[PDB]
C-alpha cells in the first residue's frame, strides 16, 4: 500500500536561532514527493535513518 | 580592521607586507570624492534660484502636476513622489569596518535646483542660460519654438486650444504608465543590485578556511603557540588581500562607466533643457 | 592634530582642506568570564594510575565527559616523557573549554612509537591504527620495564 | 592669468598622481615580504641553493603582485586620459574650425570664435562670447490686424513704448516702423488672442 | 562564555528563544544573542562605537588652528561640541547664517574660516522674476567676454622591465 | 577598396588581440609553477597526500 508522503520530514538541523533569513543547508533530509511502505512485527532495515511516522 | 580584527601581532605580521593598506584607501577616497563632483556637475548649472510666480496664466497649459507643492515633506511634486515611492540615524557599522558616508548634497537642495530650473524654463524661455532672465509670455515662447523647426508661427496662434488639450492629455497619461508599470525604472535598479551583491560576497567570503585550521583569528590565537602559530596566521592574510584587491578593481571599473553616464546626462541637461 | 596631518601628508605645508589621519577604538575594560556549575573530579586519574593495558588488535576506548580536567598537574609531572601535542598547545589546555574527550590506552614496541603520528605511513601505522589527517588531541608514551617486561 | 596661480589644477593633479604612483611602486621594493632580507644578493651570499630558494620565491611573488597592481592602475588612468583626449579633440574640431550653435558647449553665452594655445601636457582654449545687458521691458502684442486682416511679423516681435507700435529683433533694440515688407497676412482677427487695433 | 571569546556591549535582549537553542546569529556569522550557562537568561551583543578621524584646516600659511571631526560615533562618548548628521565636530562655533561656502563636510553642513565656523550652505541669491503676459524684456547693450578652459591630452610615457 | 590591402585595420586588430589573449591564456596550463610536474594526473599518483 504505497503512499505519497508529500512534504513531511523537515527538522531543525542545528541549535542556532535565526530570523527572516533564507538558509541553504545540506544534510540527510527526506526527499519531497516520496513513496512510503505502509505496514501492519517485521524486522526492517536501517540504512542511515528512519522516518517513523505513525497514527 | 577588516584583515586583522582587533589583534596586535596580526598587525605585526601585516607590517611585513609593505604598505598594502593605504593605496586601497586612497583609491576609495578618490572614488568617494569623485562621486560628489558627478552630482555637482549636473544640477548646479543655474547661478540664482528662481521661484514660480503666483500667476498661473500660461495660455491654457496646466503645469500643476510637476510644480512643487507646499504641502509636502520636502516640497516635492507628484511625479517626483511617484518616482521616489517606486524605488526600494547614525548606527551603520559592523565588525568588518564597512562604512557608508552620506552625500554632501541633500535631497531638499536637489529639489530646489530642479524647481529653479523648471521655473526659469517656464518664465524666461531660453535666455536664462546665456545672460540674465528676461520674462516673456509662454505663448510667444511656444510660437518661437515652432518657428525654430520650420513651421510658421501662425499655426500655433490659431490652434492653441487643441495643442493645450493634447499636452494636458499627454501629461495626464504618464501618471498611469508610471504607477502601473513597476518595471519602468530598469536602469536605476541594476547598479544598486550589483553593489549589494558585490558587498554581500565580500562580507561572506570572510568565513573561509583558506587552507588554515579555522576561519576565525581569536580561536586560533588562543590555542596555538605563537612560535608555531606564525604559519597558521599566514595563509589567511594572503587571501583576504586578494579579495580586497579584486573588490577595489571591480569598484573602479564599474565606477568609470557611471562617470561616463553622468557626463552624458550633464551634456543632455545643458543642451536640451537650457536651449533647443 | 596638525602634527598628525603633517605626518600623513609628509610635508611642512598643508593647503586648506579636510584630511583623514587615522581611526580610533573604544578600549574595553572589566573582562568577564562565565562557566557552568559542573563540580566533580574526573576519573582520568584512575585511568592513568591503573595500568592493565591491551595491545593493538584490541585497543580500549573510553569516554570522558562532565569533568573538571586538570592538565597542568600532569604536564609538570616528569613520569611521562613525550608530549609533542599537535593541534591545541600542551600548555594552553586549561583556558579552552572542550566538548568531549576520548581516551585510548595500549602498549606498543619501542620501534613504532614514532609511527603514531598523522600524515605518515609505516608497518603498524598504516595497517593497524591510523590517525586521521586532522588533529586528534595528542599522544603520551612512557617506558614500562617492570610490569609487562 | 599672470598673478593668480593654482588655476591649472587638472595638469598638476595628473602629474602628482603619476609621480605618487611611481614613487609608491619604487618604494614597495624595500620590504621583507616574509623573507629574511630585502635584497637577494645578501640571501644568496649567506645561504646555499638547497634552501635559499624559498625566500627567493616569496620575494618574487610579492614583487609580481605589486607590479600587477601598478600595471592595472596605469591601464585605468590611460583609459581616462584617452577619454579626455577624445573630448578635447572633438571640441577643437568643432569650435575652432567653425561656429557652434549648441548652447553652453564653448563658452557661456552666444559663441563667436576661439583660439587654442599649448600647455605642458594639455591645451588651453580662449573662447570669445557675446552677452547682453542693460535690459528694458515694454508692452508686447502677438499679432496686429488691419482692415480685418491679421498681420504677423516676418522676423522679430511687436513692441510699444506707450503710444506707438514698432517691430524689433529679439536680441537687440532697433525700432522700425511697421510696413508690409516685414509683415505677412494670415486669416482674420477673430480667433487670435491678443489682437490690438492699429 | 564557555570558550566563546568576544568583544562588545551587552544588553537585555528582547528576542525569544525556543527551549532548545543556545545562541542566535544573523547574516553570515555574527553572534548577537547568547544564553548564560548559570543563571539562564538571554543577552544580546552589539558593537561599541568606532570610526575614523578627520581634520579640517584653513591652511598653515593663513592660520595655525584646526577643527576635529569624528565620523561614526556621535558626541556622547568622546573623552564647542556640535552634533551633525554625519559624526560630530569639536572646535567650530555654529552660526545661524548661510553663505556660499568653502570646504564641505556632509549632509549639507560645511565649515570655513571667517575663526572656523560651521553652517549650512546657501544655494544662491534668490530673486523672483516678475512674470506677466503683457510685457517683454529686451536688452539694449552688449558686451564681449573671454573665457578660458584647460584640457589634458597625454601624460608621461614610462616603461618597466622585469628582470 | 578591392585593391588596397590592410584597410580594415581596426577590426583585424581587435580580432588578433582577442585571439592572442585566448592563446596566451591557454598556454599558461603547462607552466610548472614550482611543483614537481606540470600535469596533475601523475602528481596525484606519484606522491603521498601530505
Ligand atoms: C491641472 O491638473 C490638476 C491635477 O492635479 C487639477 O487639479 C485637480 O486634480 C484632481 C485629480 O486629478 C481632479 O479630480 C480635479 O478636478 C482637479 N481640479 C480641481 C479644481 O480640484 C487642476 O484643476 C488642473 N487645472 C487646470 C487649469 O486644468
Ligand atoms: C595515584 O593517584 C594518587 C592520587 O593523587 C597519587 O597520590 C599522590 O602520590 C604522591 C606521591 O606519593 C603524593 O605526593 C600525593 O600527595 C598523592 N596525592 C594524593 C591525593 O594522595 C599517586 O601518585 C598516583 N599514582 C601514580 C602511579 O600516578
Ligand atoms: C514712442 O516713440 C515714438 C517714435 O520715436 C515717439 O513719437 C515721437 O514723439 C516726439 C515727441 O515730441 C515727436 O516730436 C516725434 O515726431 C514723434 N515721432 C514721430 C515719428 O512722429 C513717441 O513720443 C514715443 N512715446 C513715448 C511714450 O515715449
Ligand atoms: C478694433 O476696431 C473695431 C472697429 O472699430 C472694433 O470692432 C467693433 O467694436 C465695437 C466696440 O467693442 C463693437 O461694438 C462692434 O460690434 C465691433 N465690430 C464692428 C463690426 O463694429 C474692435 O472691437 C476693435 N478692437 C480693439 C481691440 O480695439
Ligand atoms: C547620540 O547617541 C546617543 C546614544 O544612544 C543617542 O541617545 C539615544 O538615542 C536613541 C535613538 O538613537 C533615542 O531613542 C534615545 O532617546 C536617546 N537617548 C537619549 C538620552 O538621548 C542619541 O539620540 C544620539 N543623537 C544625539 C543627537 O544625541
Ligand atoms: C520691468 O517691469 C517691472 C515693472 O515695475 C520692473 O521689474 C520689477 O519691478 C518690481 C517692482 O515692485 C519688482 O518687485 C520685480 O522684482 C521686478 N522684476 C524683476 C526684477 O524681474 C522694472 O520696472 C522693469 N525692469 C527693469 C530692468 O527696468
Ligand atoms: C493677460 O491677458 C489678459 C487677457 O488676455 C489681460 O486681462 C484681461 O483684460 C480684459 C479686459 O479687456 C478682462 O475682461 C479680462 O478679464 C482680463 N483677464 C485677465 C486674466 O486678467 C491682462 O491684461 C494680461 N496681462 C496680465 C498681467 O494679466
Ligand atoms: C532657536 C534659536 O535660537 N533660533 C535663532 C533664530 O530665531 C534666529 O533667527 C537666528 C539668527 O538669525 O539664530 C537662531
Ligand atoms: C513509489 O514507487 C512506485 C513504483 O515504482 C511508483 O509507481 C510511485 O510513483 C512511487 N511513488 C512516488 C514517486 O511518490
Ligand atoms: C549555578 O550556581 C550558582 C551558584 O551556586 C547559582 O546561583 C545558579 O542558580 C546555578 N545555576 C543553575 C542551577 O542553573
Ligand atoms: C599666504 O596667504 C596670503 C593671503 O592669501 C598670500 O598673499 C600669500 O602669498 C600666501 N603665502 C604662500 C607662501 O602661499
Amino acid at each position: 500500500a504505497y503512499t505519497n508522503s508529500f512534504t513531511r520530514g523537515v527538522y531543525y538541523p542545528d541549535k542556532v536561532f535565526r530570523s527572516s533569513v533564507l538558509h541553504s543547508t545540506q544534510d540527510l533530509f527526506l526527499p519531497f514527493f516520496s513513496n512510503v511502505t505502509w505496514f501492519h512485527n517485521p524486522v526492517l532495515p536501517f540504512n542511515d535513518g528512519v522516518y517513523f511516522a505513525s497514527t | 580592521m577588516y584583515i586583522c580584527g582587533d589583534s596586535t601581532e596580526c598587525s605585526n605580521l601585516l607590517l611585513q607586507y609593505g604598505s598594502f593598506c593605504t593605496q586601497l584607501n586612497r583609491a576609495l577616497t578618490g572614488i568617494a570624492v569623485e562621486q560628489d563632483k558627478n552630482t555637482q556637475e549636473v544640477f548646479a548649472q543655474v547661478k540664482q534660484i528662481y521661484k514660480t510666480p503666483p500667476i498661473k496664466d500660461f495660455g491654457g497649459f496646466n503645469f500643476s502636476q510637476i510644480l512643487p507643492d507646499p504641502s509636502k515633506p520636502s516640497k516635492r511634486s507628484f511625479i517626483e513622489d511617484l518616482l521616489f515611492n517606486k524605488v526600494t540615524l547614525i548606527c551603520a557599522q559592523k565588525f568588518n569596518g564597512l562604512t557608508v558616508l552620506p552625500p554632501l548634497l541633500t535631497d531638499e537642495m536637489i529639489a530646489q535646483y530642479t524647481s529653479a530650473l523648471l521655473a526659469g524654463t517656464i518664465t524666461s524661455g531660453w535666455t536664462f542660460g546665456a545672460g540674465a532672465a528676461l520674462q516673456i509670455p509662454f505663448a510667444m515662447q511656444m510660437a518661437y519654438r515652432f518657428n525654430g523647426i520650420g513651421v510658421t508661427q501662425n499655426v500655433l496662434y490659431e490652434n492653441q486650444k487643441l495643442i493645450a488639450n493634447q499636452f494636458n492629455s499627454a501629461i495626464g497619461k504618464i501618471q498611469d504608465s508610471l504607477s502601473s508599470t513597476a518595471s519602468a525604472l530598469g536602469k536605476l535598479q541594476d547598479v544598486v543590485n550589483q553593489n549589494a551583491q558585490a558587498l554581500n560576497t565580500l562580507v561572506k567570503q570572510l568565513s573561509s578556511n583558506f587552507g588554515a585550521i579555522s576561519s576565525v583569528l581569536n580561536d586560533i590565537l588562543a590555542r596555538l603557540d605563537p612560535p608555531e602559530a606564525e604559519v597558521q596566521i599566514d595563509r589567511l592574510i594572503t587571501g583576504r588581500l586578494q579579495s580586497l584587491q579584486t573588490y577595489v578593481t571591480q569598484q573602479l571599473i564599474r565606477a568609470a562607466e557611471i562617470r561616463a553616464s553622468a557626463n552624458l546626462a550633464a551634456t543632455k541637461m545643458s543642451e536640451c533643457v537650457l536651449g533647443q | 592634530p596638525l602634527s598628525e596631518t603633517k605626518c600623513t601628508l609628509k610635508s611642512f605645508t598643508v593647503e586648506k582642506g579636510i584630511y583623514q589621519t587615522s581611526n580610533f577604538r573604544v578600549q574595553p575594560t572589566e573582562s568577564i568570564v562565565r562557566f557552568p556549575n559542573i563540580t566533580n573530579l574526573c576519573p582520568f586519574g584512575e585511568v592513568f594510575n591503573a595500568t592493565r593495558f591491551a595491545s593493538v588488535y584490541a585497543w580500549n576506548r573510553k569516554r570522558i565527559s562532565n569533568c573538571v580536567a586538570d592538565y597542568s598537574v600532569l604536564y609538570n609531572s616528569a613520569s611521562f616523557s613525550t608530549f609533542k601535542c599537535y593541534g591545541v598547545s600542551p600548555t594552553k589546555l586549561n583556558d579552552l573549554c572542550f566538548t568531549n574527550v576520548y581516551a585510548d590506552s595500549f602498549v606498543i614496541r619501542g620501534d613504532e612509537v614514532r609511527q603514531i603520528a598523522p600524515g605518515q605511513t609505516g608497518k603498524i601505522a598504516d595497517y593497524n591504527y591510523k590517525l586521521p589527517d586532522d588533529f586528534t588531541g595528542c599522544v603520551i608514551a612512557w617506558n614500562s620495564n617492570n610490569l609487562d617486561s | 592669468l599672470s598673478s593668480t596661480a593654482s588655476a591649472l589644477g587638472k595638469l598638476q593633479d595628473v602629474v602628482n598622481q603619476n609621480a605618487q604612483a611611481l614613487n609608491t611602486l619604487v618604494k614597495q621594493l624595500s620590504s621583507n615580504f616574509g623573507a629574511i632580507s630585502s635584497v637577494l644578493n645578501d640571501i644568496l651570499a649567506r645561504l646555499d641553493p638547497p634552501e635559499a630558494e624559498v625566500q627567493i620565491d616569496r620575494l618574487i611573488t610579492g614583487r609580481l603582485q605589486s607590479l600587477q597592481t601598478y600595471v592595472t592602475q596605469q591601464l585605468i588612468r590611460a583609459a581616462e586620459i584617452r577619454a579626455s583626449a577624445n573630448l578635447a579633440a572633438t571640441k577643437m574640431s568643432e569650435c575652432v574650425l567653425g561656429q557652434s550653435k549648441r548652447v553652453d558647449f564653448c563658452g557661456k553665452g552666444y559663441h563667436l570664435m576661439s583660439f587654442p594655445q599649448s600647455a605642458p601636457h594639455g591645451v588651453v582654449f580662449l573662447h570669445v562670447t557675446y552677452v547682453p545687458a542693460q535690459e528694458k521691458n515694454f508692452t508686447t502684442a502677438p499679432a496686429i490686424c488691419h482692415d480685418g486682416k491679421a498681420h504677423f511679423p516676418r522676423e522679430g516681435v511687436f513692441v510699444s513704448n506707450g503710444t506707438h507700435w514698432f517691430v524689433t529683433q529679439r536680441n537687440f533694440y532697433e525700432p522700425q516702423i511697421i510696413t508690409t515688407h516685414n509683415t505677412f497676412v494670415s486669416g482674420n482677427c477673430d480667433v487670435v488672442i491678443g489682437i490690438v487695433n492699429n | 562564555f564557555n570558550g566563546l571569546t568576544g568583544t562588545g556591549v551587552l544588553t537585555e535582549s528582547n528576542k525569544k528563544f525556543l527551549p532548545f537553542q543556545q545562541f542566535g546569529r544573523d547574516i553570515d556569522d555574527t553572534t548577537d544573542a547568547v544564553r548564560d550557562p548559570q543563571t539562564l537568561e538571554i543577552l544580546d551583543i552589539t558593537p561599541c562605537s568606532f570610526g575614523g578621524v578627520s581634520v579640517i584646516t584653513p591652511g598653515t600659511n593663513t592660520s595655525n588652528q584646526v577643527a576635529v571631526l569624528y565620523q561614526g560615533v556621535n558626541c556622547t562618548e568622546v573623552p564647542n561640541v556640535f552634533q551633525t548628521r554625519a559624526g560630530c565636530l569639536i572646535g567650530a562655533e555654529h552660526v545661524n547664517n548661510s553663505y556660499e561656502c568653502d570646504i564641505p563636510i556632509g549632509a549639507g553642513i560645511c565649515a570655513s574660516y571667517q575663526s572656523i565656523i560651521a553652517y549650512t550652505m546657501s544655494l544662491g541669491a534668490e530673486n523672483s522674476v516678475a512674470y506677466s503676459n503683457n510685457s517683454i524684456a529686451i536688452p539694449i547693450n552688449f558686451t564681449i567676454s573671454v573665457t578660458t578652459e584647460i584640457l589634458p591630452v597625454s601624460m608621461t610615457k614610462t616603461s618597466v622591465d622585469c628582470t
